[PDB]
Parts: C-alpha cells; structure tokens; sequence
C-alpha cells in the first residue's frame, strides 16, 4: 500500500517525527506482484494441512487467499477503496482462460479476497471423439494432478533406492510400491473437503514385470485415476405439470 | 441474439417452451333457409346470384 499519513503511515522513530509523510500515485502504477506467489503459497498450505495437492482449487476447498493488501484513497469523495487485484475477472473469464491454459487469480468484488477456480497447465485440452480419450486430455491438462502424480516419482526415485541390492521380485516390488500408495486411495467420501483431500487418488494399478536380458532390471507401469474435481454444470428448470397427474389429469 | 451469450461455469436457462396441438372450437349447427323474402327488393337480392352473401341473423330477424 502506498504511503499516506492517514492510511499506512510510515512507522517513524521514537522522536524523529516522520509519520507525516506522503507518496505520489493515482491511477494504476504503484508496485505489483505475480499471482503465482499465492498459487505456490497455497501448495505449501496444501501440504502442511493435508498432504497432497487437491487443496488448491475452489473456494470451499483450496485457493481462497484470505486478507489481501488492498488500497484506499481520498481524491475528492470519501475514501474510495481500490480492489487488491489487478483485474476483476467475471465468471466466464474464469473459464474462458482455463481453456487457453492459464490460471486466473479472480477476485471477489469488495471482499478484498481472491480464489483459484482453475488450475490448468498450458497443455492443450484437445477434444476427440472417443469419450475416454476426451477425458484423458482433460485430466492431464489439470495441473493439480500432475503435482500429485509427481509426488509418486519422488517416492520411487527416493525410497526404493534403499533396496537397490536386496533380492526382490516382480511380486515384491508390486508389494512395496502398492502397500504405500494404498493408504491414499478410496472411493468413499469424507465430510468436509479437507478431511477427504487426504485421499487424492481414486484407484491405482501397478503392473511391474521383469525384462529379458537384464536379470536384475525391471520395468514398472502405474496408472492413477485422481478424484475428479467439480468443474461446472448446466441446468434446465421447467414447470412440468406432469409429475403429479393427480391434480391435472383427466380422471377426477 | 443468435450470437449466444458466452458460457459461464454454471449456466442455468429455464425452459419456457411448450409444444402441442392446438384446440378447435365447436361448430354451431348452421341452418340454411331459402325462400323469396325480398321478392326482388334488397341489397343482396338485387345482385346477381353468383355473388349473394348469405346472412346470419346474429342479432335477430
């Protein structure tokens, strides 16, 4: 916030009168910072509290970003507040950006707050005819999952390094790797978002198998279906008058 | 507008369109009577038979 005496006064010294000190700005040119900070600063939050990265989207769930540094100024009226965000994205902006592969940092007007509705990568979403294929590309573009799937790589190339020389099998590696991830896969839903975001994935397959030639070498191939997030919905309201025929039917 | 509004994330529309076959009002049982009333003395009687608009007696005789 720029420096005014009545607003955001410079903390002077115990004798050197300094609090009476102004700055010089008006329209839109007084220090900014990229939304990426709060985005990452929520991934951190979505780790100390939960453990994975489901908790970085939406209002009720992840990205809320409480208490931002707004600004107020008295030009001629009576302290006309200035929204903390650079741009006041509307609703279809939140979406019409998600398709471009951008992460909009939309603000709630006046509330002096924000939220990340979309957390998509720059990957193309495609469309495709086959329904399955179409859904694949929709989840891959989604950043929040690739954050989680990445955390499995940090498990493999990190932990299994311990048993690099131990005698193990196709049926043993499928044990160690599965027995772990098993505590993070469910189908049942827990009350509240946080209590459920503990479980990122829905279900997982882990089909490892030895290769010919190299005796001590293997080749895994996992596949994870993350808990698909809400993303929107259409709705057609109508007065049917056919639901309860006892009131509108012929027989009476 | 045919251009159509940009879709938001939660587009609700409310359908108000209703199809169905329209009704038909009943037919009053018409009764034609034909007799020499005017004896050749009336606006519709003095005209050629090819063009004699039949009356109705909506009001009364």
């Amino acid at each position: 916030q720029p420096y005014n005496p009545e607003n955001n006064p410079v903390q002077y010294k115990l004798m050197e009168g300094f609090n009476e000190f102004v700055d010089y700005d008006k329209n839109e040119s007084y220090l900014w910072g990229p939304a990426s900070i709060h985005l990452v600063k929520n991934m951190m939050r979505s780790y100390d509290k939960t453990r994975w990265f489901q908790y970085i989207r939406g209002v009720e769930s992840g990205g809320y970003v409480k208490n931002l540094v707004a600004c107020v100024y008295d030009n001629k009226g009576i302290l006309e507040t200035k929204s903390p965000l650079n741009v006041l994205f509307a609703d279809y902006m939140e979406l019409s950006l998600a398709n471009i592969g951008l992460i909009p940092f939309v603000s709630e007007k006046g509330t002096s707050n924000a939220c990340f509705f979309s957390v998509n990568s720059a990957k193309k979403v495609e469309e495709f005819v086959d329904g399955f294929d179409s859904a694949n590309s929709r989840l891959i573009a989604n950043l929040s999952y690739t954050m989680c799937i990445s955390r499995i790589s940090h498990y493999i190339k990190c932990v299994i390094r311990d048993k690099i020389g131990s005698i193990v099998d196709v049926e043993s590696i499928q044990k160690i790797l599965s027995d772990w991830i098993s505590e993070f896969v469910t189908t049942v839903y827990q009350p509240t978002p946080l209590e459920m975001a503990r479980y990122p994935f829905r279900n997982v397959s882990i089909e490892v198998k030895t290769i010919p030639g190299k005796p001590g070498w293997y080749s895994c191939k996992i596949n994870v279906i993350p808990h698909i997030q809400f993303e929107g919905m259409n709705t057609t309201m109508t007065i049917d008058t056919r639901l309860e025929p006892e009131l509108f039917g012929t027989n009476n | 507008a045919k251009n159509k509004i940009p879709n938001s994330r939660l587009m609700i529309n409310y359908e108000t369109n209703v199809d169905g076959v329209l009704k038909k009002k009943e037919l009053p049982y018409r009764v034609l009577v034909v007799g020499d009333l005017s004896k050749g003395r009336s606006v519709d009687a003095k005209k050629e038979f090819a063009d004699r608009e039949v009356r109705r007696v909506n009001n009364g005789v």
